[PDB]
């Protein structure tokens, strides 16, 4: 749907189907590079979906060489970081400085491999900031903490990633903006006992200028 | 009296039997040949073919 036609919808309607986890499918905007004007704007609702996590398998079968491994999801619907915004700069010829403050901005999931090997990882953009001009839109985000210095392990004791940006829709009116994504970010590691792993995730955006 | 072995030869002359200790005896061949599957998955390593 679009972003009027799932605010149509009441919460009623909304719930039990799974509506609620995406973005807003925008219409046809494509290559409107040109109809891009300037202006500190901001983001209204900057929504990001993600479809495929893949992880890096560091154990060998082949050779020195390891891939990225397609898997399946673990915990139930619980993605798609929604209302993320802060400050959202249009430059001269497509430059986009993109800097963000609030939102929910992580999400915890767990991930397998073929192999029956439990994997949980955070999803987190927070306070990312992409300078860039619509091709690679460039930048890092933090990687804050898999779980809080309060927690209790069991027996009652006790960074940084890659994110890339694509834009593909524009709409020339409301400023609606779409586009791919990719990251590759570590996992977790339980304060070292663990060693971390690659895990890369893609997935496409939305979100609306003012 | 019969020795201890040739038991086993009440059943020259009782087809019904010697049906049912046929399929007994296939019961226990699969069940040899599914207990050594698990095993031997149990005890598998696939963690490099090379
Ligand atoms: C296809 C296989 C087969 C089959 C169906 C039979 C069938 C028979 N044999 Mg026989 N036999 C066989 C192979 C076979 N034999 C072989 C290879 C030998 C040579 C070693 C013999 C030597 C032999 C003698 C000398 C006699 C028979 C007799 C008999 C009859 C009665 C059996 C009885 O009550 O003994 C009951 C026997 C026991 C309860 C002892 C079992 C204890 C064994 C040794 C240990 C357990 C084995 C273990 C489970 C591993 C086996 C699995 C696999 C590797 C085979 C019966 C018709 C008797 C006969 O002619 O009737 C008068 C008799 O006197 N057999
Ligand atoms: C056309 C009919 C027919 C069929 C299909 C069979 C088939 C078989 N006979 Mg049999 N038999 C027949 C007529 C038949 N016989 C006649 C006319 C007589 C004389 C009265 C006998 C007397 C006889 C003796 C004395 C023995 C056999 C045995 C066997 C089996 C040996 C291989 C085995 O165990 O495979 C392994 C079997 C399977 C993996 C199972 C496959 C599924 C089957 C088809 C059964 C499915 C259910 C079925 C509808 C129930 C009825 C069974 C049968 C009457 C069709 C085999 C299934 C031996 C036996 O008892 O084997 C245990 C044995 O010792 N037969
Ligand atoms: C090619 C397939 C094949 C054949 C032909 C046989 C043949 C036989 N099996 Mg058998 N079996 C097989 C495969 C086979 N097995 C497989 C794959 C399994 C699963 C592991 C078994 C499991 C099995 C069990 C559990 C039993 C048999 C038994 C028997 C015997 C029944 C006939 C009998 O009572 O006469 C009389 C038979 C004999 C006098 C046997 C003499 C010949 C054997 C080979 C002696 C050598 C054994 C050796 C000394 C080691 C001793 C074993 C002990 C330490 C456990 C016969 C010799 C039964 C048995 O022992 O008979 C009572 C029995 O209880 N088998
Ligand atoms: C429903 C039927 C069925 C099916 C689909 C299977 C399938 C299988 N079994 Mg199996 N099994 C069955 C029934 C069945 N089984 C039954 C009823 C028994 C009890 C007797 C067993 C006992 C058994 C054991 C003990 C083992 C298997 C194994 C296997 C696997 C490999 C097969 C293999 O390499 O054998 C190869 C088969 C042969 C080489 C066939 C030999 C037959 C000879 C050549 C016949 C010669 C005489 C014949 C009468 C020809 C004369 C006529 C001529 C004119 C044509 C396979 C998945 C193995 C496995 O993977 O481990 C779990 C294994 O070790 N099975
Ligand atoms: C009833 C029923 C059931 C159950 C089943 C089962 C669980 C069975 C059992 C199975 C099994 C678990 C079986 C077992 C088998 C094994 C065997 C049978 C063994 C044999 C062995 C032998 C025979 C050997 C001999 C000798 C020695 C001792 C060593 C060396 C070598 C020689 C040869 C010398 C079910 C679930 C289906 C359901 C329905 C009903």
């Amino acid at each position: 749907l679009t972003f009027d036609e799932i605010q149509g919808l009441t919460y009623l309607q909304v719930k039990g189907s799974g509506i609620a986890n995406t973005c807003p499918v925008l219409e046809s905007g494509t290559t409107n590079l040109k109809e891009l004007k300037a202006g500190s704007y901001k983001l209204e609702n900057f929504c990001i979906e993600p479809t495929s996590f893949t992880v890096k398998e560091e154990s060998q079968f082949k050779g020195g060489e390891t891939e990225f491994v397609k898997t399946k999801l673990m915990t139930r619907l619980t993605y798609t970081l929604d209302a993320m915004s802060g400050s959202f700069k249009v430059g001269s010829d497509g430059s986009a400085e993109l800097k963000e403050d609030d939102g929910i901005d992580y999400a915890a999931t767990t991930v397998q491999l073929p192999g029956g090997e439990r994997v949980a990882f955070l999803f987190t953009i927070k306070q990312f900031d992409g300078k860039g001009t619509l091709d690679n839109i460039k930048g890092d985000f933090l990687v804050p903490s898999y779980r809080g210095s309060s927690f209790l392990d069991p027996k009652g004791r006790g960074l940084k990633g890659s994110a890339v940006f694509s834009v593909a829709k524009v709409d020339p009116v409301t400023g609606e903006i779409a586009g791919v994504f990719e990251s590759i970010q570590p996992s977790d590691t339980d304060l070292g006992a663990k060693p971390p792993k690659d895990i890369k995730v893609t997935g496409l955006w939305y979100a609306q200028l003012k | 009296g019969l020795p201890w072995y040739r038991v086993h030869t009440v059943v020259i002359n009782d087809p019904g039997r010697l049906i049912s200790v046929h399929l007994m005896h296939t019961a226990l061949v699969s069940g040899w040949a599914g207990s050594m599957a698990l095993f031997e998955i149990s005890v598998f390593d696939p963690s490099d073919p090379v």
